[PDB]
């Protein structure tokens, strides 16, 4: 069974420092490229920082480059995160997601259980057109999202990837680059889209299927997630 | 006594068999060449901007 | 490699061609050598420090901060010019014969006048191990060897006809840039590590000379 | 005689040598003949000042 | 009087126009067995090793001191009246040329030493740097020869023909003589002791063999060992007898001068069999190259 | 031994009923047909990294992916277009002579001398690639391992027999003989119903995978047949032999079509592709270079040659954009 | 005429006193690449040729008396 589990969160006081560890078992850590996503309250995912495979190439977002690091311990299987000073921006539930590259791959599958932090008081921009959709069970849903460059690469592949979070839980891969289905997700979901602008379709929708759908390009670092869409029964 | 028994039981098998002239094969053969030989990239070389190569 | 995923893809493939490279140094120390022989001829018992590891089997004893792999190519049963081209590269080839089986001698000189002019083995030295001196011993005295090889002429001692044998074989050699190295060897013999290893080292001399020229 | 006309312009960083031939039967008139680095001779007048710095120079 | 008086330098044009016909035929050896080694090792790629890498730059050394070999006949026939931008280029080219060869040698040495000697050792591994070691000796090599661009003219004499000399000011007598210990310990003594040494534990270690081709293997390092000796401890003799002359260790004169000077003569005309020899003895001796040679042929 | 006359008699009726069939051989109907001149194929792509001599070689259906086997022990998947690796697999035994791609791209069976066909699994959840089950019951070196389905392969080894595998059990569910030697090659129809084995005694003959039954035997060659591949619509096969020549059989016609000799050809072919069209046959031969055949009118049209080494394993993409060769020299090339 | 590849001083020894009712000619030779020291050669009517040493005031005062002529 592939688990991730972090642990270190908590209550600090702004300008200190906290270590955020993401125990990894149930596949092979060392080959797999792993990633930090916070998501504010009730605001939306956010890319923080990347690590490949090996501890090669080290990417962090903007907002917290210079004061975040990462690191990585293969034989241990554990990721960290050391943030050296925190604002009261920084409260969000920090997850821990692997990643691998080659060709056919799927790069954003698993998503760890997230830990909650708490603190006491140019690049491609994606737009969401709505943020809550009603609609009853058995009713084909619609979710389309716009981008500023066009994703489509020269290589013929389109880097968009679609996550679901159900209410309570972790996002779950869906479609990966443009329509190409996950492994274990039902066969309903379906996507398409034209360079910058893409839609997604469920067919036959059942009651498990509603949460906030979020929009992702992984054409360049770094990534920007979607306002984020939210169905309503 | 009993290897050789199925051998001559192959050999019934092998002989009832619906033959076609050869006539007959062969321009079956080279009419199938001939359909499918514009979806050749061999024997026709492929435009250089359609080379994934 | 323009694109965020394809950078590490190519990433990958350099992480993978590092750990092919170093494999194959870790695949440089080690000595590949070929078993042959006839049955109950001691091809599988040469040296009593085994650590082994139907079909191919494998027996991988290091001496000398040297690694030898020794593969038994025995059990097959099936054509051997179909797969033994997949040993075309191995350092030499050890052949074990037993003096104590006068029927078997015959058949031990076609597997290795065979084995010696094949075209894939003709510059793979052979080290040949002449086993059961004790036993080859006490069977002259009470059979003298005649009924195997009846062009036998000179005296019934054991220095003659022992000698007599190890000249049929090194007379189907037939080839140059190949040496064959004998040794006389008794069940309760410990050193023939020791034997391989010399022949071996040697061996190496004589390509290495090919290569650099001066021979 | 070896000189018609003496020279000028000779700096001694390009003289390799100087050459004084005193009169006789080849000439009736004193000759200075220097040799340069580049293996052309010029002719220099021996009354003028500049053979006398050239040879005393060159001495020292 | 005479007890004091100038030293008169001493000619022969009997040997003038013999050297031209030395050198042309030199020249034409070397170019035809250089070429030949050259279009062998580069006509087929399979079987190509450090020992092939070696002899071809080896083979481009000797060719380029082939070629610059008939400008050097030409000056001693008439000296050196072709300005002083050749003298430059062309000294440059013969000792970059010169100081690659030795040590070219000495590089193959090396190799042949840890290929015999450290066959069953690891070290053998370390000689798969062909590439590198060879960009570094042709490196170290123009290194060597900068002082012959930098301070080299013809010079005119009046005794003497035009000299490619050098001119390094007042005291470029001396200077001359310390700039002489680069080509004797870069160029004989130190690629010298290498190769004895390396030769001397293979042959060691070949001696001890069990093999069928030890005794021609001996024979060739003998030979390879011999052709060095020959070619370059005389020049390298008549050399430190020159130096020691000009410092006074030894009285100096006339005659002396005179014998020292025909000395050197013969002793280069010695030394520029080098180019001539080094096909023959590194790279026709073996099986593998005859056998390429007579493929190609076809 | 009165059986032993029923048996000659039944040889005589085949050989004069397979006689009678023949009116004009293929070189004499096709002669009409114009030349396709020469097929001049430079090499695209040069996949490098194996350190000893690659024994197979087998295309992914999208044309894109590779595998090779080799001596080293190691099992790699290429990017044929930017030449990337994407896997690199340890096998348990260095002597490996067969290996195989799995039609739909997540499986990879590959097998050797060790008399086990091993297949692994390349889409895990764990992101490594397991030896998904070992298949047993061979008592010879194995060769020409063949995927039907996911769960379905069909392996040749040299007891004189083929068999049919179940994936998921692990037993063998039929097995195939009839040949009198080492079956050294086997490819599948495309239609998937039908198979043809090359055997040791210089005959190959078709049998059925579902009933396990010797519909047809092909005779002709003089020696050892080394290759087998179809005609692209599944109605003819093309072998390469020992005795340096290749020869189209029909299977509707049961007698060869013509040969593909040369007096220039003196060592045997080791494998035998067609291209997608079915004019072209590509050939490998022992001296270090492949030849084009017309198929049609046994012309060589052109050479690839480059390889330094004996060619052992060639390749056609489905949709026939290029051809992989692999050698002893630890490089594979991609043509075109 | 005559070719080296060794260029050498052209004067082993020096003397001084010369008279110069015998000297037909002086050559005076600057330090450079044949020698480190300067040399004074006369050349006198008879064909003989001696080395003078520069130092000498002697040798001065002959070269100074043969320019003033």
């Amino acid at each position: 069974d592939v688990q991730l589990v972090e642990s270190g969160g908590g209550l600090v006081q702004p300008g200190g420092s906290r270590k955020l560890s993401c125990s990894a078992s149930g596949f092979a850590f060392s080959s797999f490229g792993m990633h930090w996503v916070r998501q504010a309250p009730e605001k939306g995912l956010e890319w923080v920082a990347y690590i490949s495979s090996g501890s090669g190439t080290i990417y962090y977002a903007d907002t917290v480059k210079g004061r975040f690091t990462i690191s990585r311990d293969d034989p241990k299987n554990t990721l960290f995160l050391q943030m050296t000073s925190l604002r009261s921006e920084d409260t969000a539930m920090y997850y821990c997601v692997r990643s691998i590259y080659y060709y056919g791959s799927s790069p954003f599958d698993f998503w760890g259980q997230g830990t909650t932090l708490t603190v006491s008081s140019s690049d491609i921009v994606m737009t969401q057109a709505t943020s809550s959709v009603p609609v009853t069970p058995g009713e084909s849903v619609s979710i389309s999202c716009r981008s500023s460059k066009s994703l489509l690469h020269s290589n013929g592949n389109t880097y968009l990837y679609w996550f679901l979070q159900r209410p309570g839980q972790s996002p779950q891969l869906l479609i990966y680059r443009m329509s190409n289905l996950a492994s274990g997700v039902p066969d309903r979901f379906s996507g398409s889209g034209s360079g910058t602008a893409f839609t997604l379709t469920i067919s036959r929708l059942e009651a498990e299927d509603v949460g906030v759908y979020y929009c992702m390009q992984h054409l360049e670092y770094p990534l920007t997630f979607g306002a984020g869409t939210k169905l309503e029964l | 006594i009993a290897q050789a028994r199925k051998l001559v039981e192959q050999l019934k098998m092998e002989a009832n068999i619906d033959r076609i002239k050869v006539s007959k094969a062969a321009a079956d053969l080279m009419a199938y060449c001939e359909a499918h030989a514009k979806e050749d990239p061999l024997l026709t070389p492929v435009p250089a901007s359609e080379n994934p190569f | 490699t323009l694109s965020a995923e394809e950078r590490a893809a190519l990433e990958r493939s350099k992480a993978i061609e590092k750990n092919l490279k170093e494999d194959g140094i870790s695949a440089a120390k080690d000595v590949k050598l070929l078993l042959l022989g006839a049955d109950n001829s001691g091809k599988s018992t040469i040296v009593k420090q085994m650590k082994i590891i139907t079909g191919i089997v494998e027996t991988h004893f290091t001496f000398k901060n040297l690694h030898f792999r020794l593969f038994d190519v025995g059990g097959q049963r099936s054509e051997r010019k179909k797969w033994i081209h997949c040993f075309e590269d191995v350092t030499a080839i050890i052949f074990c014969v037993d003096l104590s089986d006068y029927n078997r001698m015959h058949e031990s000189l076609m597997l290795f006048d065979s084995i010696c002019n094949n075209k894939f083995f003709i510059d793979t030295s052979i080290i040949l191990f002449l086993n059961k001196k004790d036993l080859f011993g006490e069977k002259i005295k009470k059979s003298p060897l005649t009924i195997c090889f009846p062009e036998y002429t000179g005296p019934n001692t054991y220095e003659d006809a022992a000698a007599y044998i190890q000249a049929q074989f090194e007379s189907k050699n037939r080839s140059p840039n190949k040496e064959i190295y004998c040794h006389m060897t008794c069940a309760t013999d410990t050193n023939n590590a020791q034997v391989i290893f010399d022949a071996v080292t040697d061996i190496i001399i004589a390509n290495n000379l090919r290569g650099c020229g001066l021979y | 005689c070896q000189c018609l006309q003496t020279l000028q312009g000779i700096h001694l960083k390009n003289i390799q040598s100087v050459k004084v031939k005193s009169p006789g039967p080849h000439c009736a008139q004193t000759e200075v003949i220097a040799t340069l680095k580049n293996g052309q001779k010029a002719c220099l007048n021996p009354a003028s000042p500049m053979v006398k710095k050239i040879i005393e120079k060159m001495l020292k | 009087l005479l007890d004091a008086a100038p030293c008169e330098p001493e000619s022969l044009e009997i040997n003038k126009y013999f050297v031209v016909i030395i050198y042309a035929l030199v020249f034409l050896l070397s170019l035809l067995g250089n070429s030949l080694v050259m279009l062998v090792i580069l006509y087929s790629r399979v079987g190509r090793s450090v020992t092939d890498v070696y002899l071809l730059n080896l083979a481009l050394a000797d060719l380029l001191f082939a070629l610059t070999l008939p400008i050097w006949a030409a000056s001693k026939v008439n000296g050196w009246i072709f300005g002083t931008f050749l003298c430059k280029v062309v000294s440059l080219l013969k000792e970059v040329n010169f100081y690659s060869g030795i040590l070219l040698l000495a590089c193959i040495s090396v190799d042949r030493y840890l290929a015999i000697v450290h066959a069953t050792r690891t070290l053998t591994q370390k000689r798969y740097l062909v590439k590198f070691i060879c960009l570094s000796i042709w490196g170290l090599s123009l290194l060597l020869a900068l002082p012959v661009l930098l301070f080299r003219r013809t010079v005119y004499s009046s005794n003497v023909s035009p000299a490619c000399y050098e001119d390094m000011g007042n005291n470029t007598a001396n200077w001359r003589m310390l700039l002489r210990i680069l080509p004797q310990s870069f160029g004989f003594i130190v690629p010298l002791l290498i190769m004895l040494f390396c030769y001397g534990f293979t042959l060691r270690t070949l001696f001890k063999a069990h093999m069928g081709q030890k005794h021609r293997a001996m024979r060739v390092i003998f030979a390879v060992v011999l052709i060095f000796l020959l070619c370059w401890l005389p020049y390298n003799l008549v050399l430190l007898a020159d130096t020691l002359m000009r410092t006074q260790v030894i009285q100096e004169t006339c005659e002396r001068r005179n014998h020292i000077d025909r000395a050197l003569d013969a002793t280069e005309i010695l030394g520029i069999l080098h180019s001539c020899l080094n096909p023959l003895i590194y790279a026709f001796i073996g099986q593998k190259f005859r056998h390429g040679l007579l493929k190609i042929l076809a | 031994d009165q059986l032993r006359q029923e048996a000659e008699q039944l040889k005589n009726q085949i050989r004069d009923a397979r006689k009678a069939c023949a009116d004009a051989t293929l070189s004499q109907i096709t002669n009409n047909i114009d030349p396709v001149g020469r097929i001049q194929m430079r090499t695209r792509r040069t996949l490098r990294g194996h350190l000893a001599k690659i024994y197979a070689m087998h295309w992914g259906t999208d044309s894109r992916l590779l595998v090779s086997a080799s001596q080293d022990g190691k099992l790699i998947i290429w990017d044929s277009y930017t030449t990337n690796k994407v896997h690199a697999i340890p096998l348990r035994s260095s002597w490996v002579m067969t290996c195989a791609y799995a039609p739909s791209g997540n499986y990879v069976a590959c097998g050797g001398l060790d008399n086990i066909c091993s297949i692994y699994n390349l889409k895990t959840r764990e992101g490594n690639v397991r030896v998904s089950r070992e298949l047993a019951g061979h008592t010879g070196y194995l060769s020409c391992c063949r995927f039907l389905d996911d769960n379905q392969i069909v392996t040749s080894s040299g007891d004189t027999t083929c068999a049919l595998w179940d994936i998921e059990t692990g037993q063998q569910t039929t097995t195939f003989t009839g040949h009198t030697g080492d079956v050294m090659s086997l490819s599948l129809a495309p239609d998937t119903r039908l198979f043809v084995s090359g055997a040791c005694d210089a005959s190959a003959k078709l049998w059925d995978v579902r009933e396990g039954m010797c519909r047809q035997t092909f005779t002709g060659h003089e020696s050892d047949i080394n290759a087998i591949c179809f005609f692209p619509n599944g109605n003819a096969f093309a072998t390469g032999s020992d005795d340096a020549t290749c020869r189209l059989f029909d299977l509707r016609a049961d007698q060869e079509l013509m040969t593909y000799s040369h007096d220039n050809i003196i060592c045997g072919i080791t494998s035998v592709s067609f291209s997608k069209s079915g004019r072209l046959l590509l050939a490998g031969y022992d001296d270090f270079n492949c030849n084009v055949w017309d198929a049609l009118k046994a012309d060589r049209a052109g050479v690839l040659a480059g390889h330094d080494n004996r060619v052992s394993c060639l390749g056609v993409t489905d949709d026939g954009m290029a051809v992989a060769t692999g050698s002893w020299d630890s490089f594979l090339k991609i043509w075109n």
